[PDB]
């Protein structure tokens, strides 16, 4: 059934979709197509349809978080007297009715975030985010008068994704150097990222230029917004900012043995790391909670980030 | 003797003034006795000012000193000023400006050649106080005054706070060479020396916002900058000035604000705090009692029995120690520099 193939489908279906709903989806279209009948069988089933979709993508925290949702939801309603296929229907049926919340949330998301943009502030944000970039654009429509620098965001270069969504919206916009963003603070009033996936203790997992952004705004006095949905909440514990699974072995060192001048103004653009090295460097960093001013969600903006905790104790029995 | 510290934080803190001329000894010098009137009863008067106009009554005192049959001019003299600077203590505690031009002048006396005759002795050390007023407190606080306003910028709103001489005298000369900006004038209480300084700066036509320290937090998202007038400079590179000075400098890092020190390197001295207790200045706690926003002009305050109230004390202490690690830079005459290079600037004198 090449679930994984599915899951990236969908991806590419529609750009607004999120890793985890995306992870939703693929379990609900096999829970189509699956004959099962077991609650043995019933219940085998996606587990190794999830876990056969979280060998089969590398980075899968996101999609864990959809996928953990899901199967929570399952057993708490095939709990309570639960008959299997009522469930089976009821998820295949509203499946086109899940991606309506999903993106829902994000619009609630930014009708809370857009009046944390005020008058004649300049705003900072890392990389391309669907949720940072919708409470730009909410507070653009209301004629606030902001700009915006936008990180150039090495390895995946959304910085120039992110700059022309706003150029389009009149909104007057500005790019950094992942080198320059600490220079650039005293200029800005608000930093706002979006971020993969918000760990228990209500961490960020995002963009590997995030957190250097958090770090730079705690050390600037300015406040740092997280944007995410609810569905990107997950149930793990990071011990550390460098306490991840990861995809690819990295930042790992060469082993040479007896193997046989440049100005600061020069500008070689021709003199960046090649894909083969930056395949050695992370992909993902993380946030800890105590540089999140905020976690503006669905749900409302979170402050405790003891409350992310308290969202996952409740998803949990 | 006064030994007794008890419970009380502030009970080791000297607490008696002399405001009048009752009772006094009889071999104090008439122009002494005018400063010290002056000392316990101004209410603005620059640590520089003070300095200067001690320095230049130790001239007439030493002018009229006519050394007797029982001593050579070197051992007696500085017996003579003794007398005139107990009296001096009596009436107000030495500022660490005055304190250091004391060491310095009883110091020539004693390195007076004694060779000299009296009127040659006399002559030499009026020459050197003539050299110390117009080198470490004149020349010093011109070159601080130009050195700290190359560093205003056009469109800065610079923070002051209280009447600082030094801070005043930049701000001015800052708007004659034509250098634009504003001002924000922070004022705090018993007294309003803060409305002294608006009042001279809004004369000169600088555009100037009066606050209360209370509103701090409101106003320091204003300030681009902030000037202090310091008293001293301690040895770890604390700033030793009025009041609230040490709160001015902490909301300004919390709002990432430049703290720009200004302090005469005759000021400096070897002296190290570590909390603003140990040495400080006590004022009348009567000045707490009636609020209305004004010093004499008088109604009766809800604390006016104070004294009489068990267990309800008053207090106001003049002077706290800002920590190094808050101030940003300290202008002298030596130019901008950390303020941890105070102890080296001592040493070449």
């Amino acid at each position: 059934f090449d679930i994984v193939q599915v899951y990236k489908k969908f991806l590419q279906d529609d750009p607004e979709i999120t890793m985890p709903v995306a992870a939703i989806e693929a379990l609900v279209q096999l829970l189509s197509r699956s004959q099962a009948k077991t609650i043995s069988e019933f219940m085998d089933i996606l587990q190794n349809g999830s876990n056969t979709l979280k060998e089969g993508v590398q980075n899968n925290i996101s999609l864990s978080a959809g996928c953990d949702i899901f199967q929570r939801f399952v057993t708490r309603s095939l709990h309570d007297v639960g008959d299997f296929e009522q469930c089976k229907r009821h998820l295949v049926e509203n499946g086109k009715l899940f991606i309506q919340r999903a993106r829902a949330c994000r619009q609630r998301i930014a009708h809370l975030g857009y009046p944390l943009i005020r008058d004649g502030s300049v705003i900072l944000t890392h990389g391309f985010s669907r949720g940072v970039a919708a409470v730009l654009l909410a507070a653009a429509k209301r004629h606030v008068r902001f700009k915006v620098f936008v990180t150039e965001s090495r390895p995946s270069g959304s910085g120039c994704l992110m700059t022309r969504t706003l150029k389009n919206a009149c909104i007057p916009t500005c790019m950094v150097l992942d080198s320059a963003v600490s220079f650039t603070m005293n200029r800005v009033d608000l930093v706002l990222v979006g971020a993969e996936g918000v760990v228990e203790n209500g961490g960020l997992i995002n963009q590997i230029g995030t957190f250097q952004l958090a770090v730079f705004a705690k050390h600037a006095h300015k406040p740092f917004y997280a944007v995410a949905e609810s569905h990107k909440f997950v149930r793990m514990f990071p011990l550390s900012q460098y306490d991840i699974p990861f995809s690819r072995p990295i930042l790992e060192f060469d082993d040479p043995s007896p193997e046989t001048p440049t100005p600061s103004d020069a500008i070689h653009n021709e003199l960046i790391m090649n894909e083969e090295q930056i395949r050695n460097n992370p992909t993902l960093d993380v946030t800890p909670p105590e540089f999140v001013s905020g976690l503006i969600t669905d749900l409302g903006i979170i402050d405790s980030k003891s409350g992310v905790s308290e969202e996952l104790i409740k998803l949990y029995l | 003797i006064f030994e007794e510290k008890q419970v009380s934080i502030f009970s080791h803190l000297d607490w008696r003034r002399r405001r009048t001329t009752e009772n006094i000894p009889k071999d104090i010098h008439p122009a002494v006795i005018r400063l010290g009137l002056k000392l316990a009863n101004y209410k603005i008067f620059g640590s520089n000012q003070r300095c200067i106009d001690l320095l230049k009554t130790f001239k007439i005192v030493i002018q009229d000193y006519q050394t007797p049959y029982g001593t050579t001019l070197s051992r007696h003299l500085t017996t003579h000023i003794n007398s005139q600077i107990a009296y001096l203590v009596s009436t107000r505690p030495l500022s660490i400006s005055m304190g250091n031009a004391i060491r310095f002048l009883k110091l020539e006396i004693s390195v007076l050649d004694i060779d000299l005759t009296d009127d040659e002795g006399k002559e030499l050390l009026l020459e050197k106080i003539d050299s110390y007023i117009r080198d470490r407190i004149i020349i010093a606080g011109q070159v601080i005054v130009q050195a700290a306003t190359e560093k205003i910028q056009d469109g800065d709103v610079i923070l002051t706070y209280l009447h600082s001489s030094t801070v005043n005298d930049v701000l001015i000369h800052a708007k004659n060479v034509g250098k634009k900006f504003r001002v924000v004038v922070v004022d705090s209480r018993p007294e309003f020396e803060g409305r002294v300084c608006l009042k001279l700066l809004t004369e000169h036509g600088i555009e100037c916002t009066y606050v209360m320290i209370s509103a701090l937090s409101y106003i320091m998202q204003e300030v681009t900058k902030i000037f202090l007038g310091g008293h001293a400079m301690l040895s770890n590179g604390a700033l030793y000035s009025r009041a609230g000075t040490s709160l001015i400098s902490l909301l300004g890092h919390e709002s990432n604000v430049p703290v720009i020190a200004c302090c005469e390197s005759y000021k400096f001295t070897e002296r190290i705090q570590l909390d603003s207790l140990v040495y400080n200045e006590l004022a009348p706690g009567d000045q707490l009692v009636n609020m209305g926003v004004d010093d004499f002009e008088e109604k009766p305050g809800v604390l006016a029995n104070w004294k009489s109230v068990k267990n309800l004390k008053l207090l106001s202490l003049k002077y706290d120690v800002t920590p190094p690690r808050l101030i940003t830079v300290c202008v002298c005459e030596m130019g901008l520099l950390p303020s941890t290079s105070v102890p080296a600037i001592i040493n070449e004198f």
